[PDB]
């Protein structure tokens, strides 16, 4: 029990870094492009 | 998710991990 | 055991992609200060 | 049985999580690089 | 991995998350 | 923390990713 609840927890964890992972990619990009536009 | 900001993003990341830390110590005794 | 192991080094990855994911963070968000200060 | 099956699945995804912390690393420091240039 | 886009990114992500989450229910059973 | 390189980084990355490998290894045996 007590490892199917940490492996619940980390999965949690896990999305959020891959949320974070999007808005940062998402914010790298439009920088990018507007050196580039620029 | 869009409604979620950096500071709450951070704030669910410490409660979790300190979660998983809890449950690990409780199985090592 | 084993599978307690692995969670733990599984805990100290997640550690460091948080670790990373706030630095990067913070250094696009004083990139895009910068460009609208400029 | 599952939750080997979850930890191996999860390693994966830290595996993908960190490929993107090291692109997006990268690009942010081009830019970075970019900016100090001009 | 060079050789990899976003988009692709997302889905292995996607693919691997319903994955734990299909193992994990069942595992409440 | 403040004190860590991205180089720093990759080899911890590296160094729990094989432990892992390891461990996983040895549960299928």
């Amino acid at each position: 029990n007590n490892l199917l609840r940490a492996i619940e927890a980390q999965q949690h964890l896990l999305q959020l870094t891959v949320w974070g992972i999007k808005q940062l990619q998402a914010r790298i990009l439009a920088v990018e492009r507007y050196l580039k536009d620029q | 998710w869009n409604e979620m900001t950096w500071m709450e993003w951070e704030r669910e990341i410490e409660n979790y991990t300190k979660l998983i830390y809890k449950i690990l110590e409780e199985s090592q005794e």
